């Protein structure tokens, strides 16, 4: 097929910045290159057609260029409504192939999560389950490492992690981590600890509860 | 304004087939080809085929050929794609998009909203909702953070509200994650310490597919 490569796959830029996304193809694509924008929650729109250069009816800050194998999309002044995933598509041969995507995010000052840990609710425990939950809230950058420790040891089995999209107001992320165990296993241990490693502190940020100071 | 309206079968079992539809309007249907594209949740976009309703007919990506049949019905102005023998790798969002010629090649200039194909073993299950009150050593000291864990439901979505929507600042609702074929999500609200427990805080979750509505007040202890 013609393989289409976009570099980078992620780009953080400040609002107001000039952004450039590049797309390269494996053989000369003869300028039949179209660019698409996928907003949060999945709608997709045509922005630019025929080798970047032609605008469909998107803002005038979107433009593109290129020849042969290397094409660019550039946004001349970044707006909040522009954080999206961008895709190039070659229309020179069958199969139509698409680039792997470039996602945008608003660069911000680092923030550092506010962490909370929640014991299992009594209601859950009557059903023989015990989920322990840890919210890690309003942090930037998105990179964070969470480990669970029970009476001094393993993280690993039964942990589900979920991340929010970057907040449109302030520009942070949030994450919950939930450890699920059976009630029986839950009652053979004393402390439960949520430990976060974020590049905002050299010391982990730890939150814990002991089972019977409750 | 041309428009492309999709929906086909969204929740199916492995071994099944689905026939999805993309209804076009706002332009003469016969005049433009329809393309179908797959987005497997780990973002990339893949082309499946093209169907020209007017000018003869059909191409398939080698990969999708055979698993896919693309037809049209020119009189209702609908394009359809049929997927046969659906596995786990077929769960994705499928989009149809229109082609338009512009000097040399085609642009996919209007796209439908897409229809999610969930190949699953799970049946409609209402969530379990558990209130998450700060623990042991008193916690969240200034503001208090409270949560709600919505545990084994199927299908998506659930809607979570705090105090019937009065409490909408400070709330974070996390994208659901599929655990063993059922979804689990959570929501936290951070409130002033003067708000709780002096004022009632309740998380309200609605699950439209099982007709379930649950209200769980967050109270001290566990």
């Amino acid at each position: 097929d013609i393989q289409m490569t976009q570099i980078p796959s992620s780009l953080s830029a400040s609002l107001g910045d000039r952004v450039s996304i590049s797309c390269r193809a494996s053989q000369d694509i003869n300028n039949f290159l179209n660019w698409y924008q996928q907003k949060p929650d999945g709608t997709i729109k045509l922005l630019i057609y025929f080798t970047s250069r032609s605008q469909s009816g998107v803002p005038s800050r979107f433009s593109g260029s290129g020849s042969g194998t290397d094409y660019s999309l550039t946004i001349s002044n970044l707006e909040q409504e522009d954080i999206a995933t961008y895709f190039c598509q070659q229309g020179n041969a069958l199969p139509r192939t698409f680039g792997g995507g470039t996602k945008l995010e608003i660069k911000r000052a680092d923030a550092a999560p506010t962490v909370s840990i929640f014991p299992p609710s009594s209601e859950q425990l009557t059903s023989g389950g015990a989920s322990v939950v840890c919210f890690l809230n309003n942090f930037y950058p998105k990179d964070i490492n969470v480990k669970w420790k029970i009476d001094g040891s393993e993280r690993q089995n039964g942990v589900l992690n979920s991340w929010t999209d970057q907040d449109s107001k302030d520009s942070t992320y949030s994450m919950s981590s939930t450890l699920t165990l059976t009630k029986d296993e839950y009652e053979r241990h004393n402390s439960y600890t949520c430990e976060a490693t974020h590049k905002t502190s050299t010391s982990p940020i730890v939150k814990s509860f002991n089972r019977n100071e409750c | 304004e041309v428009q492309l309206q999709q929906s086909g079968v969204e929740l199916v079992r492995a071994g099944s087939s689905v026939k999805m539809s993309c209804k076009a309007s706002g332009y003469t249907f016969t005049s433009n080809g329809i393309n179908w594209v797959k987005q497997r949740p780990g973002q990339g976009l893949e082309w499946i085929g093209y169907n020209n309703p007017g000018n003869g007919y059909i191409a398939y990506n080698e990969k999708f050929k055979g698993k896919t049949t693309l037809t049209v019905d020119k009189s209702s102005s609908t394009a359809y794609m049929q997927l046969r023998s659906l596995t786990s790798e077929d769960s994705a969002v499928y989009f149809c998009a229109r082609s338009e010629y512009y000097g040399g090649s085609y642009k996919f200039d209007y796209w439908g909203q897409g229809t999610t194909l969930t190949v699953s073993s799970a049946k409609t299950t209402p969530p379990s909702v558990y209130p998450l009150a700060p623990g042991s050593a008193a916690q969240t000291n200034s503001m208090v953070t409270l949560g709600c864990l919505v545990k084994g439901y199927f299908p998506e979505p659930v809607t979570v509200t705090w105090n019937s929507g009065s409490l909408s600042s400070g709330v974070h609702t996390f994208p659901a994650v599929l655990q063993s074929d059922l979804y689990t999500l959570s929501s936290s609200v951070t409130v002033p310490s003067s708000p709780r427990p002096s004022e009632t805080v309740t998380c309200n979750v609605a699950h439209p597919a099982s007709s379930t509505k649950v209200d769980k007040k967050i109270v001290p202890r566990d």
